């Protein structure tokens, strides 16, 4: 590829600066525009004591030795399902 | 089994491993003739007073130890790879035997047709019976058909274990979750022996594999016997 | 009837050591048969075939602990 | 290699005594532990 | 006096504080996963800090202020930095083999499919979209900084850095809140290993990574930095692309092809 | 979209990186950065080695390509010769700082 | 003085030093374990207990003789000692970072230690397979242990490599091309990119394997989709390039000795030489599965495991010829160093041609797993490795210390390893044929008489291991300063005189660019 | 801010045969007798703990 | 500067040959002796 713009007469840092706020900064501006607009909490799936999820071999080394490190009481249940 | 003393292999009980020992032969010859020629060389360049220490031209006789170990290469291959794809053709067997490796005994399964199941342990030294061979002898033996075309297949039920026996050319490792296959096929009635090949822990040296080949006829009424 | 089984024949979209898949493969097909049949109105006498490979390749465990799971419901294979 | 004599020689005797307690030095602490070994397996 | 152009560094300490505060963290990991205590972890933490932030202060010391990096250390310690990047792709490779193993052949307890059932995968489209931008964005800022640095720019260096270290940070809390809001694990089977194992460890190279920037920014605040001699700043922005492009490779592997 | 306030290498550069700086703007190569180029290496025209003391060893690659390098003390003096080729090396010493 | 002499060392000889030391302590430790093994096995029934404290035994025996014996000494001794002076270089490129290298092996050591002194010790073997290894058949500390043993090991080397693979390519005299640097340092090179690319592929593999134990992943458990072959692969994908990383230095020094020994200015096929080790660098990553041939892998991937693992000969076999052609029309001097090389050779050739018996994965299902491949690579290991490092102990010691040996000594030291290793070993080919199993503490009857003669040879190394502590005092009490050394024309490193002064080549070598 | 380099240049290149670990003052000193006090103690508390982690405590 | 020389450029004493003969008995006997203690360790232990 080539792109669809041009420059390349000599890459320079004015041309690395018309970059990141021509092409970059407005690409991370839209995407954030489109992430914080498709967020909005997803309802959680009915429990089901599946097997292969929710594994417990040797408790975890804090807190009761059964909740995850970024444990989310709305969406992480425990083995024996959500929280209260 | 094995014999005290024994140099080589447990005599072939099925076609393959006939074919191995063959084989065996055939690559064990260019081992000694190497290893013998490389003793020589030795020998011979560490035996004459005659010097030459200058420096001596490479690209010609390099070509010769390039070509020529090449070629043995092939002389072992073709042989050793008729043999792999041979071991994987396809025969349709007349019986399914399932076995589930523990710590540390094997338990079998055979429900083609009644749901029969076994497990398997060795006899402890102190209860060896006059005759009976040390940490070889179970207390079920894997009764089998002998002249037909079985399918093992091998797992395990907690650590990896490994599923042998020699004399018949065969070794397949005992995963949990997995279902391994292999085919079984004796020449000759009898009992023949194989151990854990895959270390499991405490008694990974005593939990031993003995097949007994006896004629269908017999093989049936053990089956029903054995409900 | 088209019956008189030995043994599971060589299938050939499993040829390989790994017969993992060949076991739950017919478990699967035998209990959505024996589903489609139940639910329809028909005989389960048509999904034998599926039973009776299923019976002579799958470990008794591993039949018993999914037969557990799908009557807890817990069974993560589509039936 | 050329070498010059031995600053401070070590004799036979003294070669004896190196050999020998070296030799100790390796057999002894693990015979002792070899010895005492079903006194180990069962206490 | 020496007639070639080599460093020979003085007798240092921290070579030995830094294998002990291994051993302190190794030991300190175990203490805490067996016999449920971070005494340990914590001093080897803390000794693991002091020994790195005193030995790369030295290094400033023995180049910036003695002037020991004659072109041919520099060279050399271009080497090094290729060569320690180039294990860091390989230990990923076995992150990305364990993934590729589990999700192409997803075994019966998964439900034999991927992802398994059960599991509700972010969108790719959404996060992780933003956060592949972000890390791009970056990597097009250090870029404009390097220029900025070598066309003797100071105040542009400073903002083009100071660009590149918020998106690092902002991808970073980006991927925490991720993290949180993740209706999967770690313990949801391989799916949730393999999720947080790599993206973890990808998170912990975009911490290692920003550190490092932001290590460059201050040095540039002092004036460290010459418009052509700047090898520190160099490493890292080598390094920051490498951080990048494994991200790209999490992000088509994990987040969107595996989903 | 410009401006200054970075050093160069001329106004900060120190210690050895200064030295072997200002070498190389003279043509010189006092620490030994170069692979220097030799003389037909004959009795009359032989390979001069600088050195700071009263010998340096030198590694002498017979003819090019080859593998094997011959190495051995330059002593003070009269010239010495390869012990493989022949070729002629004189020492040349001291001084460099001034 | 003495604190920032060896504990805060920047120079490569000292380091080189602490390297040497600390590789013969782990030797005697590897040692004593091995002995432990063939007591158990020196006749039927059960000595120690049952197969968990002998294989807790078995695994730490393999991870001593490997991560503390061979890599400290051949790498960071040898290397550390040798290359900067063969290259007329300073110092290594980074000093400092060479320091830690060393530092990190004491703490890996500990760790190694630890784990069998708490719970039970990890019974795994040096493969550490689980489940076996799991939380579950393996609870407790020692595996974590061990596994962290392995991650300080794994730091420092792979910081080892990139110091020598910099030090290498960056500090050689301006005139002098790659191709111009003894085999030696091109056999450290070498070895130093196959650390650098397996090692981090080991250390992916442990951590999960660490992860699963203790953060609840299933990397390898069913359970969770897992599987326990999954790590065979990452593991065995660094374990096979780690045999060549472990024989690569051995082949330079071979190479060096023989060369030396033959009164010869340079080894035969010099090129030839260079382009096998690259080749067998290379072919190294590509055969791992080898390890895996009854898993139950499909027919092509094996056809294919055992074909790229055979063409490793075909290099293997120039530089074994080349050896021989070095020797040839050669004024042979017999020393102690070139009698450890003449038997490396042999001995070398016997386990590789096994280790080509082994890659027919036909013949492996019955090998794999038995006491075949326990032969196949003692030869190589004990014989090939462990020959190479007497062998460059001995010829370059005057070098390293200023004192010579006595070479009678040597030579009787030589001739009772000879008959001990092959005592030791080669029976073990028989039982390996009849089926006896790898791992275990006690084996049927029939399996008596070799078992009986092996543990025997084992006792006659003991004796030569024994010997050679005395015969390194003998050379330290005598002082016997050495005084000229020949053929330092094409043997830059022993120029410098013995032991070169602290600081060597502060003024580099001149080379001429013609 | 203001270029400062040549100060520390001036410092640390000041003849006074500290290595260069200790060459920036008093602190450096501080700062070496914190680091190998707490590196030498944790090593010792670590062996400790080995000790207690050897034994059974049933 | 370091001391440098034949028996000066290693961490241990050459000075007294029986002195050295302990030293080394030692080094290498700990090495040697340490899997039998580990081994008798743990068998005391269950
Ligand atoms: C220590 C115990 C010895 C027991 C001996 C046999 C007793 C037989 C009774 C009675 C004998 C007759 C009745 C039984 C016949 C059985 C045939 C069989 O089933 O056949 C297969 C069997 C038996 O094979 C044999 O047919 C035995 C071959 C023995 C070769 C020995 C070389 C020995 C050299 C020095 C002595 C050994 C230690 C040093 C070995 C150094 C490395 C070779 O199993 C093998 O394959 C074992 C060998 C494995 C491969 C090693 C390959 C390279 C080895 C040597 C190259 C040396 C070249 C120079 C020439 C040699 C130069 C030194
Ligand atoms: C370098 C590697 C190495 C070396 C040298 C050895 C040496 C020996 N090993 Fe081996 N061994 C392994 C690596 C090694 N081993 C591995 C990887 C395993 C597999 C483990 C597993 O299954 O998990 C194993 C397994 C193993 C078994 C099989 C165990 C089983 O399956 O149950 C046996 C059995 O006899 C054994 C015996 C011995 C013996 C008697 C020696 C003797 O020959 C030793 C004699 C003494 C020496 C050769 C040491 C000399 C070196 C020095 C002391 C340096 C000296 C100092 C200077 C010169 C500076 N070993
Ligand atoms: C120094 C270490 C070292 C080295 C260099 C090698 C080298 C080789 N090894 Fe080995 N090997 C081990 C250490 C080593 N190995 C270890 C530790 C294990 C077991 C690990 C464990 O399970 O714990 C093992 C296991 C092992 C296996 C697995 C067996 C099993 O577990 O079932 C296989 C499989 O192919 C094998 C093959 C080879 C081959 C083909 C070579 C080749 O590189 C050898 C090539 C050399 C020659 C061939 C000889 C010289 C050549 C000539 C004279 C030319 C002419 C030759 C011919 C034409 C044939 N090895
Ligand atoms: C914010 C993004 C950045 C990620 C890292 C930041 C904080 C975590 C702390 C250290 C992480 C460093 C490396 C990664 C190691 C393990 C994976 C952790 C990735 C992670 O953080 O994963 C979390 C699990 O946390 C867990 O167990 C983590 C438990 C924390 C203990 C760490 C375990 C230490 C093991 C380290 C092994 C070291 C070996 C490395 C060797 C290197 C080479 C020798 C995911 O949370 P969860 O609640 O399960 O799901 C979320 C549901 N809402
Ligand atoms: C599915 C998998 C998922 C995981 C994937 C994860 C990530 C993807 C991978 C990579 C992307 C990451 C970062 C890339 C950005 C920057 C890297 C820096 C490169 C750079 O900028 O290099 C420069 C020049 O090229 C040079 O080095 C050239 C010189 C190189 C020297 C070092 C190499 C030496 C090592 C061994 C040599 C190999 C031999 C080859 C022949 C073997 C044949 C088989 C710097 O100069 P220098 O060192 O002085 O050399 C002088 C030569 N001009
Ligand atoms: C909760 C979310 C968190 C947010 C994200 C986190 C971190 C981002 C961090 C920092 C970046 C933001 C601003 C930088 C601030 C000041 C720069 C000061 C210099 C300046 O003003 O630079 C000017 C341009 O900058 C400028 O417009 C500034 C440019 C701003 C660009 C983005 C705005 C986009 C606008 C909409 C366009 C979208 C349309 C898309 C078109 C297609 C694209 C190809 C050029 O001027 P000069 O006369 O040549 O220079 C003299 C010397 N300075
Ligand atoms: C690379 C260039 C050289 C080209 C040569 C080719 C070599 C490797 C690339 C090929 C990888 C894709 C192949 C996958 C296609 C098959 C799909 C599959 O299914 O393969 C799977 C595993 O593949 C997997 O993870 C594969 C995982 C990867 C393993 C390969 C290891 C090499 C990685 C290290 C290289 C470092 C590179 C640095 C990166 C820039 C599972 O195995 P099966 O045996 O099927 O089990 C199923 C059974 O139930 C029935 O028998
Ligand atoms: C919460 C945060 C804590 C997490 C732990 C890790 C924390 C931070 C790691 C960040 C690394 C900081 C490195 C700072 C290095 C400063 C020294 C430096 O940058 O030194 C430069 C040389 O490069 C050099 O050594 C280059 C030095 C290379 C260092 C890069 C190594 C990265 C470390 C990674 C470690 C973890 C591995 C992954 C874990 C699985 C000095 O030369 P110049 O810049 O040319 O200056 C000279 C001119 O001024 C002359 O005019
Ligand atoms: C379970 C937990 C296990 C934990 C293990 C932790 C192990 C050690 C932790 C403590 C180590 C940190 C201390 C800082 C190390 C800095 C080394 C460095 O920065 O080394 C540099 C060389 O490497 C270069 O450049 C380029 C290379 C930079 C390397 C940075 C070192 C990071 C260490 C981690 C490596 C992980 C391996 C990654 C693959 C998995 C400089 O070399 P020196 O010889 O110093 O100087 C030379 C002078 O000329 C400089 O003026
Ligand atoms: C190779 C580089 C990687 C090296 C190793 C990485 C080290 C990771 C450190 C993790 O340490 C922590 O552990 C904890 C457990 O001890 C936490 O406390 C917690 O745990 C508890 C103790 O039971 C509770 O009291 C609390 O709620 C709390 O969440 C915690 O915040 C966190 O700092
Ligand atoms: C695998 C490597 C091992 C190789 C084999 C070891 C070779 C022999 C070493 C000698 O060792 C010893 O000999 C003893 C017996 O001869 C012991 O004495 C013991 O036995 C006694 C006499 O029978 C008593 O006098 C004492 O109480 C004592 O404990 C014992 O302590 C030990 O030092
Ligand atoms: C003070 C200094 C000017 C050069 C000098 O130090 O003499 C200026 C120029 C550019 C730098 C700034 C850059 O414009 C980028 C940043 C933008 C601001 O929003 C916050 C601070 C910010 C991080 C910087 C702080 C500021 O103090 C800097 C460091
Ligand atoms: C061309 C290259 C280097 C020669 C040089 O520049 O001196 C040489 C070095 C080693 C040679 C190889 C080795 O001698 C091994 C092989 C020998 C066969 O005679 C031809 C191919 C063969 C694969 C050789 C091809 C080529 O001539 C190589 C690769
Ligand atoms: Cu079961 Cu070994
Ligand atoms: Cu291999
Ligand atoms: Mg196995
Ligand atoms: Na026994
Ligand atoms: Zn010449």
């Amino acid at each position: 590829a080539s792109a669809a713009k041009g420059d390349h007469g000599g890459t320079g840092a004015r041309t690395w600066r018309f970059l990141t706020f021509g092409l970059a900064l407005p690409s991370v501006a839209l995407c954030t525009l489109n992430s914080w607009l498709h967020s909005g909490h997803r309802e959680r799936p009915a429990f089901i004591p599946y097997h292969h999820l929710r594994i417990r071999t040797k408790p975890f080394s804090w807190g009761d030795g059964n909740h995850t490190f970024f444990h989310n009481p709305r969406v992480n249940p425990l083995p024996t399902g959500y929280e209260k | 089994m094995a014999y005290p003393m024994q140099l080589g292999f447990q005599d072939a009980t099925s076609p393959i491993m006939e074919e191995l020992l063959h084989f065996h032969d055939h690559t064990l010859m260019i081992v000694f003739l190497i290893s013998s020629l490389v003793l020589y060389i030795i020998s011979l360049m560490l035996t004459t007073k005659l010097t030459h220490t200058s420096t001596m031209d490479a690209q010609e006789v390099e070509t010769i130890w390039t070509i020529l170990p090449a070629i043995i290469l092939i002389l072992i291959a073709l042989p050793s790879l008729r043999i792999l794809y041979m071991m994987d053709e396809i025969n349709n067997p007349s019986l399914t035997v399932k076995t589930m490796g523990h710590q540390w005994y094997w338990s079998y399964e055979y429900t083609d047709y009644e749901d029969l199941s076994f497990d398997s342990y060795m006899i402890p030294t102190s209860e060896l019976k006059p005759g009976e061979l040390r940490l070889l002898e179970v207390d079920n033996r894997v009764v089998l058909p002998m002249e037909m075309t079985i399918r093992m297949l091998v797992s395990s039920e907690d650590v990896l274990h490994s599923w042998a026996v020699p004399s018949l050319g065969l070794k397949t490792d005992a995963i949990p979750g997995r279902l391994n296959q292999t085919t079984l096929m004796s020449s000759r009635p009898g009992l023949y022996y194989g151990q854990c090949s895959e270390i499991c822990g405490s008694n990974h040296s005593f939990m031993p594999i003995v097949l007994e080949l006896v004629p269908l006829k017999y093989f049936e009424k053990w089956s029903a016997s054995m409900l | 009837k088209i019956k008189n089984y030995q043994t599971a024949p060589f299938d050939s979209r499993f040829p390989n050591q790994n017969q993992t898949r060949n076991c739950w493969q017919n478990y699967l097909d035998f209990h959505r048969c024996e589903k489609a049949m139940t639910a329809k109105g028909g005989d389960v006498s048509v999904c034998e075939w599926y039973r009776r490979v299923y019976k002579s390749l799958c470990p008794i465990s591993w039949v018993s602990t999914w037969d557990d799971r799908r009557a807890e419901g817990t069974f993560p294979g589509k039936i | 290699i050329t070498a010059k004599p031995a600053k401070t020689p070590t004799s036979p005797k003294e070669q004896a005594i190196g050999l020998s307690v070296t030799f100790l030095s390796f057999l002894l602490p693990a015979g002792w532990v070899l010895y005492h070994l079903d006194n180990y397996k069962k206490s | 006096h020496q007639t070639h152009a080599y460093h020979m560094v003085n007798p240092s300490p921290w070579p030995l504080t830094g294998a002990l505060s291994a051993l302190l963290m190794t030991s300190g990991l175990t203490m805490w996963f067996h016999f449920n205590s971070m005494t340990l972890l914590m001093i080897g933490l803390t000794t693991n800090m002091l020994t790195m932030y005193q030995w790369w202060r030295d290094v400033i010391r023995e180049s910036t202020f003695q002037g020991h990096h004659t072109p041919a250390v520099q060279k050399g310690l271009r080497y090094g930095m290729i060569l320690f990047i180039i294990s860091e792709v390989l230990f990923f490779t076995g992150f990305f083999w364990a993934f590729y193993h589990s999700s192409l052949a997803p075994t019966p307890e998964l439900g034999g499919c991927w992802p398994p059932t059960g599991i509700h995968p972010l969108n790719p489209l959404e996060v992780p979209l933003l956060n592949t931008s972000v890390l791009l964005a970056s990597g097009v800022s250090i870029t404009w900084a390097h220029h900025s640095l070598m066309e003797g720019d100071r105040k542009h260096m400073l903002q083009a850095l100071f660009i590149t270290i918020t998106l690092g940070v902002y991808f970073t809390l980006l991927q925490a809140s991720e993290y949180y809001e993740a209706p999967f694990t770690i313990s949801d089977g391989v799916y949730g290993s393999t999720f947080f194992v790599a993206t973890g460890f990808h998170g912990l190279h975009v911490i290692i990574g920003s550190t490092f920037l932001i290590v460059c920014f201050f040095r540039q605040l002092k004036f460290h930095f010459t418009s052509n001699h700047h090898f520190g700043f160099e490493a890292a922005a080598w390094y920051w692309h490498f951080v990048d492009v494994v991200w790209l490779f999490l992000y088509v592997s994990i987040y969107w092809w595996g989903s | 979209a410009s401006g200054g306030g970075v050093p160069t290498d001329e106004e900060q550069a120190t210690g050895l990186e200064r030295e072997v700086m200002l070498a190389a703007r003279k043509g010189q190569d006092p620490y030994n950065i170069l692979a220097p180029k030799a003389t037909s290496g004959t009795k009359e025209d032989p390979n001069l080695v600088p050195s700071i003391t009263n010998k340096r060893i030198v590694g002498c690659i017979c003819e090019e390509d080859n593998s094997t390098v011959i190495w051995f003390w330059l002593h003070k003096g009269e010239a010495q010769r390869c012990p493989s080729c022949g070729t002629h090396y004189k020492l040349v010493p001291h001084q460099l700082a001034h | 003085m003495f604190i920032n002499r060896w504990l805060f060392s920047t120079n490569h000889k000292d380091i080189g030093t602490l390297y040497l030391l600390f590789g013969a302590w782990a030797g005697m430790v590897g040692t004593a374990l091995s002995l432990l093994i063939r007591a158990e096995l020196g006749q039927p029934g059960t000595l120690l207990g049952d197969d968990q404290i002998y294989n807790v035994v078995v695994t730490a025996h393999a991870f001593v003789m490997i991560f503390f014996m061979v890599m400290p000494i051949m790498i960071g001794g040898f290397g550390n000692w040798l290359v900067p002076l063969m290259i007329g270089a300073p110092d290594m490129a980074f000093p400092r970072m060479n320091n830690m290298s060393f530092w990190l092996l004491p703490p890996s050591f500990l760790l190694l230690l630890a784990s069998s002194m708490v719970e039970a010790g990890a019974g795994t073997g040096w493969t550490v397979y689980p489940p076996l290894a799991g939380n579950l058949a393996h609870a407790g500390a020692s595996v974590d242990l061990t596994i962290f043993s392995l991650h300080l090991a794994g730091v420092s080397s792979i910081l080892g490599a990139i110091n020598f693979i910099t030090t290498i390519i960056n500090m050689k005299p301006p005139a002098m091309s790659q191709y111009q640097t003894p085999l030696f340092v091109w056999s450290v090179m070498i070895t130093a990119v196959l650390l650098l690319l397996s090692l981090p592929v080991l250390a992916a593999g442990i951590t999960m394997l660490l992860t699963d134990r203790n953060l609840n992943t299933t990397f390898f458990d069913p359970a969770g989709g897992g599987d326990p072959i999954l790590y065979q692969h990452l593991f065995w994908f660094f374990g096979h390039p780690e045999v060549y990383i472990l024989i690569l230095p051995g082949f330079g020094m071979i190479s060096h000795i023989v060369t030396y020994y033959s009164g010869k200015k340079e080894p035969f096929g010099y090129m030839g030489m260079v382009w096998a080790m690259m080749s067998i660098g290379f072919l190294g990553f590509i055969v791992w599965a080898h390890h895996m041939f009854t898993v139950g892998m499909d027919v092509d991937t094996r056809a294919y495991f055992t074909s790229a693992t055979m063409i490793i000969a075909i290099p293997t076999g120039v530089k074994v010829f080349s050896w021989l052609a070095t020797l040839h029309g050669g004024n042979i001097k017999w020393s102690p160093a070139m009698m450890w090389a003449l038997g490396f050779i042999f001995l070398f050739t016997v386990g590789g041609l096994t280790g080509i018996v082994l890659a027919n994965s036909s013949l492996d299902i019955v090998l794999h797993d038995t006491y075949y491949v326990v032969a196949h690579f003692h030869y190589v290991l004990s014989m090939g490795a462990v020959f190479a490092i007497m062998g460059g102990f001995v010829h370059w010691f005057p070098l390293f210390s200023g004192y010579t040996l006595n070479d009678t000594w040597a030579k009787i030291h030589f001739a009772i390893m000879f008959v001990g290793v092959n005592m030791t070993f080669f029976p073990q080919h028989f039982l390996g044929l009849s089926g006896m199993p790898r791992r275990y503490s006690d084996y049927p009857d029939a399996y008596t008489m070799w078992n009986t003669i092996s543990s025997m040879g084992s006792f006659i190394s003991l004796t030569a291991v024994m010997l050679m502590v005395f015969i390194i005092w003998e050379a330290f009490a005598s002082k016997r300063e050495v005084l000229t050394v020949d053929l330092t024309t094409t043997n830059l490193e022993w120029l410098n005189g013995c032991p070169p002064p602290y600081h060597t080549f502060e003024e580099p070598t001149y080379v001429n660019l013609k | 801010f203001e270029n400062r380099v040549a100060e520390k240049q001036k410092l640390f290149q000041e003849d006074n045969g500290l290595p260069v670990h200790l060459k920036g003052g008093a602190t450096d000193n501080i700062l070496y007798r914190v680091t190998m006090t707490l590196c030498l103690g944790g090593t010792l508390y670590s062996l400790y703990c080995l000790g207690w982690a050897s034994f059974p405590h049933k | 500067h370091y001391e440098e020389g034949p028996g000066k450029n290693i961490p241990f004493s050459v000075e007294n040959k029986w002195r050295l003969l302990a030293m080394m008995t030692l080094f290498f006997g700990s090495g040697f002796a340490a899997p039998f203690f580990i081994v008798r360790h743990q068998l005391l232990k269950k």
